[PDB]
């Protein structure tokens, strides 16, 4: 009768203990991994920089490869210690973790620098591996660290943080699941879950915007004869690009157009492109031209999928045309969205 | 001098890819608890009498983070694209999300179509739940159709609970990785 209820009741506690224990243990393992990364590799190359440099490891390479992993480690030593303190001596049913997650939320932002850099790190790594003595060195560090060749290489160990930080919310959802409603930890657990999800969101979006910025940088690096301030100063992302026919001052030129938030650029496609012109969207009026129209702007040419662009700052006009209606709709809608967002 | 193979397991959340990896790697779990964390794990396998190192990587938790996921994809030797046979949504997500992504990031790298939780095909409760939506489980035929369409190497089924076909999934993965 009440014995069934008791059985179930304890059966739940078993699972909760399983959750807490998994959290603690996986944390210990993670910290252990980072510690191995520090002691086996960093300490070794620091012991003798002559060998590392001679055999093909400049400090630039180390710096790019390992990023800010030691800071992450310094965070997780303290965090693990906090966990050990809260779960003293071992996970018990009435133990409440959520607050230790909440206390350390703003500490985790350190990951943002790592992930964003990681994409470069591995891409650097693949290069360094092609060098004989460098690869041999990096294997030597693994061997002198006691661990094996068949065992997981440096790459995975470098990958580990991005895996680790994304797993805390799952742990916390299972924990919130095994936590009773009137349990003192329950709300702290829910809150901790939300916080830890927000962390991952921030990391992700940080990486994204970083990559967009780098896209702008690349695009500028592939354009010769650029005029005015850089895109990185006044733009955040590329919205749309494509080929249009440009009728200006009597000239008929096919050009590559790039729409950035805040401005539009047109270039001559050969660097891959030659800068032809730029227009701040804040002083740009785009006016739709009905298909079939022929005026002095178009030099008398009959228009299909065309429109006129007005640079008010220089009081200049010119005609843009597409080959498909979809392209026209694309550019129009994109400019509309850009202008819509720039105000707010 | 024993070449290592990188196998990356991707797919919808809660299809049981983690449970799959854990069930393959170890037993002696008390089996009432479902561990959520699978750390990267090397496994020595025998193929044609020759030993290889199968590196196992999990992607669980990264589902909502599209920008973070491709950080795991470089240097991959073979992919496992998973979906639950009792979850039409995951099945559709293989077509709408995962295969296009892994093919975008690694065009020349082979991938297998993995159907999971087959043991739930004969669960009357699950059948009822799906019947409320006028749905039904994924038939091996349909999934093989999908596999052939998306140019997957082949379609493999398994149950982490029953361990039916579980090992052979990874065996086939290694085989696909060892294709010239």
């Amino acid at each position: 009768g009440e014995f069934a209820a008791a059985r179930e009741s304890e059966r739940q506690l078993r699972l909760r203990l399983c959750v807490l224990n998994e959290i603690l243990g996986t944390e210990r393992d993670y910290v252990g991994t980072l510690r191995f990364l520090q002691s086996a590799f960093l300490h070794r190359i620091r012991q003798n920089v002559a060998d590392s440099v001679e055999k093909g490891l400049t400090e630039e390479n180390v710096k790019v490869l390992f990023s800010n992993i030691e800071d992450i480690l310094e965070v997780h030593k303290d965090f693990l210690a906090a966990l050990e303190y809260c779960l003293h001596p071992e996970p018990q049913s009435q133990h409440e973790l959520g607050n230790v997650f909440l206390k350390f939320k703003d500490k985790f932002c350190v990951y943002e620098e790592y992930c964003s850099n990681h994409e470069k790190a591995l891409r650097l790594l693949v290069e360094l591996n092609k060098i004989p003595t460098v690869r041999a060195f990096l294997l030597s560090c693994m061997l002198l660290g006691g661990r094996k060749t068949t065992d997981i290489p440096l790459e995975g160990y470098l990958l580990s943080p991005i895996q680790r930080i994304c797993k805390y919310p799952l742990l916390l959802k299972e924990l919130a699941k095994r936590t009773p409603g009137k349990h003192p930890d329950h709300p702290a657990v829910q809150s901790a879950l939300q916080a830890m999800k927000t962390v991952c969101s921030n990391i992700n979006e940080t990486k994204r915007q970083m990559e967009k910025l780098e896209a702008l940088e690349q695009l500028q690096s592939h354009i010769e004869g650029w005029e005015g301030s850089n895109l990185t100063d006044i733009c955040t992302q590329l919205l749309l690009q494509g080929t249009l026919l440009k009728i200006s001052a009597g000239n008929i030129q096919e050009r590559a157009f790039f729409l950035f938030d805040n401005l539009l650029v047109y270039c001559k496609r050969k660097s891959l492109y030659i800068f032809r012109g730029r227009i701040n969207t804040e002083v740009m009026e785009v006016e739709n031209v009905e298909d079939g129209t022929a005026d002095y702007h178009s030099n008398g040419y009959t228009v299909t999928n065309g429109w006129k662009i007005h640079n008010t700052a220089k009081n200049k006009w010119f005609v843009c045309m597409a080959k498909t209606a979809e392209e026209k709709q694309k550019w129009l809608d994109a400019i509309i969205r850009e202008r819509e967002q720039r105000e707010s | 001098f024993m070449q290592t193979i990188k196998c990356v397991v991707v797919g919808d959340g809660a299809v049981g890819k983690t449970c799959l990896l854990i069930s393959y790697t170890t037993n002696k779990f008390p089996s009432e608890y479902v561990p959520t964390v699978f750390d990267n794990y090397a496994v020595t396998v025998m193929i044609g009498g020759e030993p290889y190192t199968l590196g196992l990587f999990d992607t669980a938790g990264q589902e909502d983070y599209d920008r973070l996921r491709p950080l795991s994809y470089p240097q991959t030797d073979v992919f496992l694209v998973c979906f639950s046979v009792v979850s039409p949504s995951s099945f559709e997500n293989v077509k709408e999300k995962w295969v296009p992504e892994i093919t975008h990031h690694c065009p020349k790298t082979p991938f297998l179509l993995v159907g999971t939780q087959i043991d739930l095909r004969d669960d009357p409760s699950t059948i009822e739940k799906l019947a409320k939506n006028k749905q039904k489980p994924i038939t091996p035929e349909t999934a093989e159709k999908l596999a052939r369409d998306l140019k997957a190497v082949k379609y493999v089924e398994c149950s982490a609970l029953t361990q039916k076909g579980l090992k052979n999934v990874f065996d086939e993965a290694i085989l696909a990785a060892l294709e010239p």
